[PDB]
This record gives structure tokens, C-alpha cells and sequence, in this order.
């Protein structure tokens, strides 16, 4: 177990806390213009 | 090496303690506040409930801020050095001793 | 060894007050009878200023009696929790409570 | 009965709508791209990462710095981004290959910030040793060294014809030099506290500055003290203003005080909450920049979290 | 706003009922 | 069935006993997943 | 608008060409 409060009850229920660890465009997407 | 981290962290605390702290006409010496900060760094280094206590009001938050950052620095550089100790760095003279102590 | 004479105890208290607390090698170089670990153990056992060497009451006896059954071993874990924190007065109080209730 | 009390700007109050905390370390610089697609931000982990403006997810990350990155700027005339920090190196990370394309050097110490000109293809970089540096893009050569301060240069602002070169110094004095001659042109008549916040205006001239104590305003033609700010005695780090007339100053104590450009009245003056892993008093707004649409605000705190603030559709929010 | 001296460097409830309930159950 | 008859524990059905995963970071660098993985993988 | 707005486009373009 752990003794720490959740982020949903500390940042407010009206907002949405976003947390991103990894796995987002591995040096391919924002390098060049996308294939339209 | 690591010296730029040290020089940067001391000078940024110097810049902040120049700008804030006194708030009017105080600036209690200089080396003294840096010494309390250094003792706090050792206190968080102490892995303990040894902690820098009985201080000023807002200097406490500044001390805690730079303390947690230097702790993050030590943890980050040490975890990376141990990972380099796996088979990446293949080499150490004193780096072996420093990583063993920090871990 | 470790007879812990009174003239050695006063010198150890003066060395703890003058030199410091986290420097055991500096305090062992002015006694010529014990090592640094024995001096630190004496300073943490009998020469500590926060040690309550007297005033054994019924509340502490009821606290130690309601703790020796939950944990039969590990008397050092219940040393700071009971409030004695001497690591030998707890065993002596347990022996006194076991001998007085036996008759 | 007060002066200019009944002539305030009825601006709506700002409110947070999403929480994003993915970096490992206190964020120091945060910017937005000119195409309103993604937002580039750096932290103390020496790894600049980009995040989408709408979704908020992390698109891609890139490391390469040796120390903390205290500066990030995106170019509009070229398809590349620029970064600088405490590693004594100004890296121009291009977007066509996501690699170091310039790796310019020449600073004697750590670098505080970097920014590019509005029309010229040059970039002014503020260092920490004794001066700032003007580096020419695609040449990696020192054009002119502007040494007019007696301490480190905390902030630096540029323009096409607004104030050309404008560098704020931490030696309790401001100085605006000329880019052609290189020497200092005119120095300020303000800022006993160390001034570390300079920003451009989003309308006409007579822009303002930001400092820890007694923040005042300036003028583009040769400087003129127009007005002073409110009672913000906290140590301010970044000040951002939009074209709608709203001005917001971020302090290091977590309290963000919003003001107006026409009057200068405190609108919200709200305090930011801390994260779950943060301490009780550790959040400090060190970077703040508005979006390209000037509708959603984005502030970077010292509690390792990037918060996105949006507008609030209210009407009973009149200023006294 | 004064800096005090700094000489420190060398130069919850602490009880749970579940442990007692486990010890009494082990004794029984 | 009639193969597992010597097990003391009947059915655990709980890997972490809070969820399948925590899926949340923290503010303290010591009390985090990366420091726990570095202390459980590199040290033994 | 004379002392509050920014400069004209022609003077800014001439200053940009000189710079």
C-alpha cells in the first residue's frame, strides 16, 4: 500500500489531470510535414 | 564534470538570496545563509529525520526548493551512472567508488 | 572491557559537548580506554541527555506489559516506543515485572 | 474618488481546465509554436519535450543537454527551434530531423535565455558571466558582444522596430543597446530589486517591465516611466501579456497576479495549487506564455507540472 | 528577517492494532 | 481439479491489491517508480 | 494612439533594413 492522496481530489473534480509517461511519436511525426 | 552543477546551484541560490530574503534592508551577511543551506544539503543527504529545522520564514521555502532540486540532481546522476556501470561506461577510476557510495 | 567509570563518563560528556555528536573518532582519541563504537554506544546508552534514568511509573509498566506479548522478541524496537530508549532498562523492567509477579 | 477607477477593462477571469505533469524536475522554460499545433517545454532533466496544445499529450522528446535548460524559443522565419540552458551551449534543434543542427558555442558561462529577432535572422542570447551574446543564424559567429551590465543578464527581449535590443540585468539596472553600433544607448531610471521579467507589448508602444519590488512601465522611444504596477512584493520570474489587454505576472511563491494594460487593476490575483508529489510551499511560476489564439493560458510552475488555464464564461465579476 | 546560527553538521503513532491482533491470534 | 489440495492460501487473485497498476507518478523523487525499480533491479 | 501605439510600418521596415 501507499500513504499519498490522489491527484483527482487535490487538483479539483472539475479539471482533468493529464499524465503521460512515454510512447508518443518516436522521432518520426514532428520531424517532417505529415503525409496529407 | 559535476562542477558546473555545483557552481550553478550555489549561484542561483545567491541570486535568489540577493533578490528576496532581506525584503527591505537585511541581507544577514552571506556565507552564513549559504552555510545553513550547505548544512541542509548534508541533512537531506543524511537519509534521516535529521533535517534543517528552526529557520527563517520564506528562506525555509527557498532552502527546501534548492534542496529538493540538488537531491533530484544526485538521484538522477547517480541512477544514470549506475546504469552506465552495467556495461555502457565499461570504465571507472573513482566513478565506481562514487556510485557505490551514493547507491 | 568497558567498566564506564565516573571520571571517564565526565570526560566522555565533555567530549560530546565540545567536539560533537556525529564524530566518534574525534572523541575516542582523548580517552585511551575505549574504541569509537564503544564510546558512541555509551553516549547513546547512559551519557545521552534525553535518557530518563529514573521515575519508573505504572503507565510505563502497563505500556511495556501490553507490548511484550504483541512482540516477544525485538526489545530494541520497543525501546524508543515505550519511552525508555536505553535498550537495557526495558529488559531489566521486564525481569523485575516477571520476578515480582512470580513470588 | 480614486484616479482611473471607473475606466477598467472588464476582462473575464481565468481558470484552470487540465493538469499535465510528465517531466522529471522543475520546469524552467515553456513556449508555444507559431502554428498553434504543439508547445515545446524544457525542464531540469535536460530533455526538451513537445506537447500538443489541444490534447495535451507528449508528442516527442529529445535530450542532449548537459545541465538544466533555462531557455526555449521557436523561430517563425525558419522551420527550427532554439534552446539554451546552463550547459553553456546554444543548441538550434531543427524540426525537420529532430537533431542538433547548429550547436553554437562561445559563451564564457551558463546561458539564461535566448530569443530571435522579428525580421532579422539573428538571435540574442543572454549569458551569466558578464554579458549577453548576439549570434547570427546559419553562421555560428559572434556578431557583437553587448557588455553593459555588471552582473548576469536574466531576461532579454527583441523587436523589429519596437526597442531593437532590450536586455534586463540582475544588477538592479536595465539597459537597451543598439544592434547596429553595439554600444549601450539608454539605461533605465527604475528597479531597486533585481529585474528579471521583460516582455513585448501586444498593441502599440510604451510597454512595461517586471521586477520583484516596484514594477513599473517604460516607453519605446527613449524610455519614459508611464505607470507602476500593483503591490506585488513577491519575487516575480516571468510576465506574459496578450493582445486583448490582459497582463499576468508569475511569481516564485506560486501566487499569480493578473493585471490590465489600460488601467493596471488586479483582476484575479489567484494562487496555484501544488501537485501530489510537491511540498507544501514549493510551487513557483518561472515561465508563462499565452497561446496563439490568446484564449487559453499556459503557465509553467516549479512543482514539475504544466497547467493550462482557460477562460470562464461569467458576468458577475465586476472590479471594485 | 535575520539569519540564525547553523551548527548541526558533524565537523505517526508508531503502533498498529493489527500486529497485536496477530500476536494474540498466534498465542491462541 | 483434485490436484491443488495442499495449498494453504485458497485464492489470492491480487497482484498489487489496489489495481492492476498504479498508473500515477509522485512528487518525491525517492518515493517514485523509477527509484524503486533502480533499487530493486541494480541492487539485490 | 500617438504615444501609446507602436511605430509605423515604413519606419520599422527602414530600421530593419538598416539593422
Amino acid at each position: 500500500k501507499k500513504y499519498y492522496p490522489t491527484a483527482e481530489e487535490v487538483y479539483g473534480p472539475e479539471v482533468e489531470t493529464i499524465v503521460q509517461e512515454e510512447d508518443t511519436q518516436p522521432l518520426t511525426e514532428p520531424i517532417i510535414k505529415p503525409v496529407k | 564534470v559535476e562542477s558546473h552543477f555545483d557552481l550553478e546551484l550555489r549561484a542561483a541560490v545567491m541570486h535568489d538570496i540577493l533578490d528576496m530574503m532581506p525584503e527591505g534592508i537585511k541581507q544577514n551577511k552571506a556565507r552564513t545563509i549559504l552555510q545553513h543551506l550547505s548544512e541542509a544539503w548534508r541533512c537531506w543527504k543524511a537519509n534521516i529525520p535529521w533535517k534543517v529545522p528552526g529557520l527563517p520564514t520564506p528562506i525555509e521555502n527557498m532552502i527546501l526548493r534548492y534542496v529538493k532540486a540538488k537531491a533530484d540532481w544526485w538521484t538522477n546522476t547517480a541512477h544514470y551512472n549506475r546504469e552506465r556501470i552495467r556495461r555502457g561506461a565499461t570504465v571507472d577510476k573513482t566513478v565506481c567508488k562514487k556510485n557505490l557510495g551514493r547507491l | 572491557g568497558g567498566v564506564w567509570r565516573n571520571t571517564e563518563d565526565e570526560i566522555l560528556k565533555a567530549a560530546v559537548m565540545k567536539y560533537g555528536k556525529n564524530q566518534w573518532s574525534r572523541i575516542a582519541s582523548l580517552l585511551h580506554r575505549k574504541s569509537a563504537k564503544q564510546c558512541k554506544a555509551r553516549w547513546y546508552e547512559w551519557l545521552d541527555p534525553s535518557i530518563k534514568k529514573t521515575e519508573w511509573s505504572r503507565e510505563e509498566e502497563e505500556k511495556l506489559l501490553h507490548l511484550a506479548k504483541l512482540m516477544p522478541t525485538q526489545w530494541r524496537t520497543i525501546a524508543p516506543i515505550i519511552g525508555r530508549t536505553a535498550a537495557q532498562c526495558l529488559e531489566h523492567y521486564e525481569f523485575l515485572l516477571d520476578k515480582a509477579a512470580q513470588r | 474618488k480614486a484616479p482611473t477607477m471607473p475606466k477598467p477593462q472588464w476582462h473575464p477571469p481565468w481558470k484552470l481546465y487540465r493538469v499535465i505533469s510528465g517531466h522529471l524536475g522543475w520546469v524552467r522554460c515553456i513556449a508555444v509554436e507559431p502554428g498553434n499545433q504543439w508547445f515545446v517545454t524544457g525542464s531540469a532533466d535536460r530533455t526538451i519535450k513537445i506537447w500538443d496544445l489541444a490534447s495535451g499529450k507528449l508528442k516527442l522528446s529529445l535530450t542532449g543537454h548537459i545541465s538544466t535548460v533555462r531557455g526555449v524559443i521557436v523561430s517563425t522565419r525558419s522551420p527550427y527551434l532554439f534552446s539554451c540552458g546552463e550547459d553553456k551551449q546554444v543548441k538550434c534543434w531543427d524540426l525537420e530531423y529532430n537533431k542538433v543542427i547548429r550547436h553554437y558555442h562561445g559563451h564564457l558561462s551558463a546561458v539564461y535565455g535566448l530569443d530571435l529577432h522579428p525580421t532579422i535572422d539573428v538571435l540574442v542570447t543572454c549569458s551569466r558571466d558578464s554579458t549577453a551574446r548576439i549570434w547570427d543564424v546559419r553562421t555560428k559567429a559572434s556578431v557583437h558582444t553587448l557588455s553593459g551590465h555588471t552582473n548576469a543578464v536574466a531576461t532579454v527581449r527583441c523587436q523589429a522596430a519596437e526597442p531593437q535590443i532590450i536586455t534586463g540585468s540582475h544588477d538592479t539596472t536595465i539597459r537597451l543597446w543598439d544592434l547596429v553600433a553595439g554600444k549601450t544607448r539608454v539605461t533605465l531610471t527604475n528597479h531597486k530589486k533585481s529585474v528579471r521579467a521583460v516582455v513585448l507589448h501586444p498593441r502599440h508602444y510604451t510597454f512595461a517591465s517586471g521586477s520583484p519590488d516596484n514594477i513599473k512601465q517604460w516607453k519605446f522611444p527613449d524610455g519614459s516611466f508611464i505607470q507602476n504596477l500593483s503591490g506585488h512584493n513577491a519575487i516575480i520570474n516571468t510576465l506574459t501579456v496578450n493582445s486583448d489587454g490582459v497582463l499576468v505576472s508569475g511569481a516564485d511563491n506560486g501566487t499569480m497576479h493578473l493585471w490590465d494594460w489600460r488601467t493596471g487593476y488586479n483582476f484575479q490575483r489567484v494562487h496555484a495549487a501544488v501537485q501530489p508529489g510537491s511540498l507544501d510551499s514549493e510551487s513557483g511560476i518561472f515561465a508563462c506564455a499565452f497561446d496563439q489564439s490568446e484564449s487559453r493560458l499556459l503557465t509553467a510552475e516549479a512543482d514539475k507540472t504544466i497547467k493550462v488555464y482557460r477562460e470562464d464564461d461569467t458576468a458577475t465579476e465586476e472590479t471594485h | 528577517w535575520k539569519i540564525p546560527p547553523c551548527i548541526s553538521n558533524w565537523k505517526t503513532v508508531h503502533i498498529n492494532e493489527n500486529f497485536a491482533k496477530l500476536a494474540e491470534a498466534l498465542y491462541i | 481439479r483434485r490436484w491443488d489440495d495442499d495449498v494453504v492460501f485458497k485464492n489470492c487473485a491480487k497482484g498489487v491489491d489496489d489495481q492492476k497498476k498504479d498508473k500515477r507518478f509522485v512528487n518525491d523523487t525517492l518515493r517514485s517508480e523509477f527509484h524503486k525499480k533502480f533499487m530493486e533491479k541494480y541492487i539485490k | 494612439d500617438p504615444d501609446l501605439q507602436r511605430p509605423d510600418e515604413e519606419a520599422i521596415k527602414e530600421i530593419t533594413e538598416k539593422t
